């Protein structure tokens, strides 16, 4: 029989690696570059929904990947489906029987499915992500990870304890779906760094940039930090995980680990340490530890892999393959879609990744206040201005920074443990 | 059922010592000014290096060293600190309308004068709402709400640089400034907070057993007893007291005119705290049964745009200068909290 | 007996949210309906800062300190309510009136002076596709007016995900407008959310969630079950099969509704009507001054009553054996972000088709994530040996 042990309170232990990804994957100055053409489809195709009239020279070979159409029903016995562009008002329709959708195709497109919305913010939204993935997944990383937010820039300011901090103290990683994302106490390269005393005084104080003017427009609709908390030498799956960390505001999280630890196969069906499952990660090249997710995520891939001939930009990628895009691979769009929207696959690979036997989390308890004060605010940004220690840019844009203080709670420590009887 | 206390986040400057704190914010600017573009000692003074900070040395000279950060955000703040706890140890012999706008429960009305009141020199003024009776049911309708004054614009400009009210829940028979879980609430804002409290059982058994003595009357706590652990080393090493802690019946707060080189002493204890080299810890221990305080907090605008009127009528009724302020409801989750043991 | 904890990483059921605009009615509307109230909180005003109604419920003064009566035919002994703030006696007077008046009118004319599911979600999105007004129900909460529920709706499948985080969850933007909040009612903007079980009955003014506008609301959850044994060991029951209480709310057990149940029916039984701002007994209407003018003392009392457990009530409700709660953790940023503020509003103006001509105001428009933040479920679950 197995006994549940338990115990509860403050105990000196690694203080957990924290991750921190501005919300825009890219400095819109610097990657624009490639996506001028993109953008100005996008402004007429703006153009053409919200104010017909006012409609040069565009290009189409970006629509022909995926055109949207407005499809409506209102008519039953005859639906019309229709292209927004090479075309008694000139408006288009936004009734309840109206939709809109994106046009998806393969096979010299004799075969084709529509990926269906009700709302033109979501269709604009999703087609726009879906092209610009396109046009990413073509760029090599080393230089991909050179046009999204510095360390140098974003990280303004830094303290653990009372030791100083600052940029490259952190460890980088390219997360494809938001650029560079930095890594604190990661536990992988040094030793990792210990808390010793609950509260504030003894956390770790960050002062960031979010240089909201220099966002990408049509892709970071949120403006904040996205951040995350996890154990040494993990990979941070920060798009689900993640916390938001707002601007103009000293936010304040109170950090209590809450472990839960199992046996193992003799009695219960959980994987120790990942060397036994049927598929290989291909986060290897991280160096990290095992966790289900990763597994999840390499199932995904390798099902891309084998049935499109190519890999998805927003996941690693085996030595031999390449990422999928329009001129390589013309039915990726269609192949992936597929694999996306199906829950068979999402079953059969929930099926085949055992999960880990530590489930380990950190119950988070989120504060804020506005920073900083208006009493304070003409000498604070002086301040930070004036020791940005570069040489250009020297208007430190009040609206865009933020303030984190994450801690040990109270009690700082739970865990649940199972136990032979 | 545990109370709450709220804090202001703006000190005074106590009358006996107002011309003291404006040469210090006299001096400030001096420094400030010159890194970036009459007892109290001059000399402890603000330097550009870590990259900027303050040096501290033995009552000879001789021994110094360096407090220093990554930004003068860090370093100012600190360094004016310093300064007004060097000055605030003079005077008085400890000698001494409201932000609580209004009060409210479940139609009763409710003022200052049914709170305890005191002050505490980094958090401000602050009131304990110290209710008596018993939680009815959850919802709001069944538990406190408080109207609030953000004072925005009188803040001290160097001491503290958060706009917004400090929240601290807490037991019975417990000062709220150790252990604080302190939640924090936005002007312009109206902060529901749902409280629920866990219990564990298992030590120090409700101050019977082992201690090291404590220097305020107060239910036993592991926090307490470090504080006042560290208080006595202080106090042994350098014959003075910090004044961020309470004062045993023999002693005297540190400050320049008397104690040269307090900030040498009270620094490298406190570098003892951050490396954790002091026996306190070992010396106390936890309560054989504890509780604490877990909050679960929605916030939205207020007032609305329309009913904006009233709040400007409830400001004129008081005569106050002038969203600059904020609203709190307080909840009892559940009537659920049970005790965890073996 | 024993207790043993269980995890499953396996394809979950989702919760039903319930969504609540924090103004209860478009106050365009209910005007029509409160001028004759708000004339004499307009001459209240005035006179402090410069009458049916102010009959039956004067305003007195008692040297400025002022407050108002709630007393009852045998005038000797009653109740009164007084106020160190003299405006916040309006308020507190004017919200009486208010519910005293809204109290009276029928239902099926109050649903269509507040809220419709088409005007208050501006778009609605779920594991990859679109939602909208005909995905949630309508739920008539007499404090704020119309909310909707998803994933709640009889006789089809209860949705299910079976992957993590914000791109496979709920996700909706919210249109909640400020100009229509009634001025004389002191309150937030924003809207209520909860998330309950479709069993579950949602206290939603009570223990509900808020939301604030210009805001990207993101409530990632993980679902805890527990389970316990019945009274051979401990006390509670299963489902309400055996207190002598009835459960008016349509809605499985639990311990709330039997309080709130129960204190129904005591009020019911005393002075003959229902509580307004609860559900309604089947033999009892709403109490207001047309039927039950001295309604609010016998309320007051039996209140008083209640906090001090002498209803009886609070000794022989029980506990429920077994629960879900779904552990929060809230978060906000700011959206939409300066730069996507110039093409995301147009198009949301859009999407809202007739209703406006005008440009959305950031202001006015709210974004909400649920959505499970991993699918990882804990069970703790009792036995005896
Ligand atoms: C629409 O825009 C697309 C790209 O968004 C245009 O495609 C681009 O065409 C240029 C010129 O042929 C290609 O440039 C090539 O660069 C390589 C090295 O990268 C160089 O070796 C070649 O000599 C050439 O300069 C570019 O690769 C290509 N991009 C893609 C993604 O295919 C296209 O011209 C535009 N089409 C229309 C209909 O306007
Ligand atoms: C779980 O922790 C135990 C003890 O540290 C260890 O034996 C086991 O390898 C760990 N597994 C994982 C996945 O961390
Ligand atoms: C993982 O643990 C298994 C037994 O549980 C062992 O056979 C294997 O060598 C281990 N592999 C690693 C990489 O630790
Ligand atoms: C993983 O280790 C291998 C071999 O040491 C190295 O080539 C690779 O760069 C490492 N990656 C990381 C992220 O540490
Ligand atoms: C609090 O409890 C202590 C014992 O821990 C007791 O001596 C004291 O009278 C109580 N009240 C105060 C104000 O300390
Ligand atoms: C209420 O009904 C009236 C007509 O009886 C109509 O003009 C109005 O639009 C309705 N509103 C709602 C919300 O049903
Ligand atoms: C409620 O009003 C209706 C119509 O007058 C009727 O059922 C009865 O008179 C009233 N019942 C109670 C309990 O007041």
């Amino acid at each position: 029989e197995v006994s549940v042990s338990l115990s509860v309170g403050f105990k000196t232990m690694d203080f957990p690696a924290v991750t921190i990804c501005n919300a825009s994957p890219f400095k819109y100055s610097k990657i624009k570059h490639l996506l001028k053409d993109l953008d100005e489809l996008m402004e007429a195709v703006l153009e053409r929904i919200l104010a017909p009239e006012l409609s040069r020279n565009l290009n189409f070979s970006i629509w022909n990947h995926t055109p949207l159409v407005l499809i409506d029903e209102r008519n039953p016995h005859h639906p019309m489906v229709l292209d927004l562009f090479g075309d008694a008002s000139e408006k288009i329709c936004n009734a309840h029987g109206c939709k809109m959708a994106m046009r998806l195709c393969s096979l010299n497109r004799t075969q084709c499915t529509f990926r269906n919305f009700t709302s033109a913010t979501q269709a604009l939204t999703e087609w726009y992500i879906l092209q610009a993935t396109n046009i990413f997944a073509q760029v090599p990383q080393q230089e991909l990870v050179e046009m999204s937010y510095p360390g140098e820039q974003m990280i303004l300011a830094c303290l653990f304890g009372a030791e100083p901090c600052n940029y490259r103290n952190f460890t980088s990683i390219f997360y494809p779906h938001y650029g560079n994302c930095y890594i604190f106490n990661w536990g992988m390269t040094e030793k990792a760094l210990p808390s010793a005393n609950p509260g504030t005084e003894f956390g770790l104080k960050l002062i960031l940039d979010i240089g909201q003017e220099d966002y990408v427009p049509f892709l970071a609709s949120t403006a904040g930090v996205r951040l995350m908390l996890h154990e040494q030498r993990s990979y941070p799956f920060i798009r689900d995980e993640g916390i938001y960390a707002m601007s103009g505001t000293e936010t304040s999280i109170g950090v209590l680990v809450d472990k839960l630890q199992r046996m193992g196969e003799p009695y219960s069906p959980c994987t120790v340490n990942g060397s036994e499952v049927p598929v290989q990660n291909f986060y290897s090249d991280y160096n990290t530890t095992y966790s289900i997710q990763a597994c999840l995520r390499s199932c995904f891939q390798d099902h891309m892999i084998r049935n499109c001939n190519c890999g998805h930009y927003l996941y690693p990628l085996p030595r031999g393959e390449k990422y999928c895009n329009n001129r390589d691979f013309p039915d990726w769009a269609h192949c992936y879609s597929d694999l996306q929207m199906s829950v068979a696959q999402r079953e059969t690979c929930i099926g085949m990744c055992k999960e880990s036997c530590n489930d380990t989390q950190y119950k988070m308890t989120i504060s804020m206040a506005d920073w900083p004060s208006e009493a304070s605010e003409d000498w604070i940004f002086h301040v930070l201005s004036q020791e940005r220690d570069q040489s250009t840019n020297i208007t430190l844009s009040r609206k865009g920074i933020v303030k984190l203080n994450i801690y040990f709670q109270e009690f700082n420590y739970r865990t649940i443990e199972e136990s032979a009887a | 059922l545990p109370l709450v206390t709220l804090c202001d986040g703006n000190p005074r400057r106590p009358s006996p010592v107002l011309r003291h704190l404006e040469l210090l914010d006299e001096f400030a600017r001096e420094n400030i000014d010159s890194l970036y573009n009459f007892h109290l000692d001059r000399e402890i003074r603000l330097q550009r290096l870590v990259r900027v900070g303050f040096r501290l040395c033995n009552s000879t000279g001789g021994d110094c060293f360096y407090r220093g950060y990554t930004s003068g955000v860090a370093a100012v703040q600190d360094w004016y600190h310093f300064h007004y706890v060097d000055i605030l140890a003079l005077l008085p012999a400890a000698w001494e309308g409201h932000f609580v706008l209004s009060c409210s429960y479940d139609g009763l009305d409710c003022q200052a004068r049914q709170f305890r009141t005191f002050h505490h020199p980094t958090y401000g003024s602050c009131y304990t709402v110290d209710g008596v009776w018993t939680a009815q049911r959850p919802g709001i309708t069944h538990g406190v709400g408080l109207v609030l004054r953000v004072e925005q614009q009188p803040h001290l400009p160097l001491l503290s640089t958060l706009a917004g009210i400090r929240v601290m829940v807490h037991g019975r028979n417990h000062t709220p400034f150790l252990g604080h879980h302190s939640f924090s609430v936005r002007p312009g804002t109206e902060a529901t907070i749902s409280i629920r409290e866990d219990e564990v059982h298992r030590c120090t058994a409700g101050g019977e057993g082992v201690e090291v003595e404590l220097l305020h009357n107060t239910s036993y706590t592991r926090q307490a007893c470090l504080v006042s652990c560290f208080q006595q080393l202080m106090v042994e090493t350098c014959s003075c007291g910090y004044y961020l802690h309470p004062l045993p019946a023999g002693a005297e707060y540190c400050s320049s005119a008397r104690h040269p080189a307090w900030g040498h002493c009270f620094y490298r204890l406190y570098q003892d705290l951050e490396t954790h080299r002091l026996p306190c810890t070992s010396r106390c221990p936890r309560p054989c049964r504890e509780s604490a305080f877990k909050l679960s907090t929605g916030t939205s605008r207020w007032p609305s745009a329309k009913s904006a009127g009233w709040t400007l009528a409830t400001l004129g009724e008081q005569g106050l200068p002038h969203s600059s302020l904020a609203k709190i409801n307080i909840v009892y989750q559940e009537l659920n909290y049970r005790s965890v043991e073996e | 007996v024993s207790v043993s904890i269980k995890v499953h990483f396996r394809k979950l059921d989702f919760p039903a949210v319930t969504i609540c605009n924090i103004n209860p009615y478009k106050y365009s509307t209910v005007r029509h309906l409160l001028a004759d109230l708000e004339q004499e909180t307009r001459e209240a005003l005035k006179s402090l800062y410069g009458p049916r109604f102010s009959h039956r419920i004067p305003l007195l003064i008692f040297d400025q300190v002022v407050g108002f009566q709630l007393c009852s035919n045998d005038t000797s002994d009653c109740a009164t309510y007084t106020f160190s703030s003299g405006i916040n006696a309006i308020q507190e007077w004017y919200k009486l009136h208010y519910m005293n008046i809204m109290a009276q009118v029928p239902l099926e004319k109050k649903i269509n002076m507040s809220y419709s599911a088409e005007e208050l979600l501006v778009t609605c999105f779920f594991d990859g596709v679109s939602c909208d007004a005909r995905n949630f129900t309508l739920f008539h909460h007499p404090m704020h007016g119309n909310c909707y529920t998803f994933n709640n709706r009889e006789n089809e499948t209860i949705l299910s995900t079976s992957m993590g985080g914000s791109e496979y969850g709920l996700q909706v933007i919210l249109y909640i407008n400020e100009e229509e909040y009634n001025p004389f009612l002191v309150s937030s903007t924003g809207a209520k959310v909860i998330i309950h079980r479709q069993d579950e009955y949602p206290f939603v003014e009570d223990v509900g969630t808020e939301i604030e506008t210009a805001m990207v609301t993101s409530i990632g959850m993980h679902l805890t079950e527990s389970f316990k044994l019945s009274e051979p060991y401990s006390q509670c029951t299963e489902d309400g099969s055996d207190v002598p209480i009835r459960n008016i709310y349509n809605a499985a057990y639990s311990l709330q509704i039997c309080l709130h149940s129960c204190f129904q029916t005591k009020m019911v039984e005393k002075c003959g009507c229902a509580q307004y701002s609860q559900p309604l007994p089947p033999a009892a209407n709403y109490c207001n001054y047309q039927q039950h003018p001295n309604w609010m003392y016998c309320y007051y009392q039996l209140h008083r009553a209640f906090v001090q457990e002498e209803l009886g009530c609070q000794s022989v409700c029980k506990e429920a054996c077994s629960f879900k709660e779904w552990t929060l953790t809230t978060s906000l940023a700011q959206w939409p972000s300066v730069v996507s503020e110039k093409w995301l509003l147009p198009v949301l103006t859009w999407d809202q088709g007739r209703q406006v001509n005008k440009k959305l105001n950031k202001t006015d428009l709210a974004k909400l994530l649920i959505f499970y933040k991993d699918l990882n479920q804990r069970s703790i679950m009792e036995s005896p040996a």
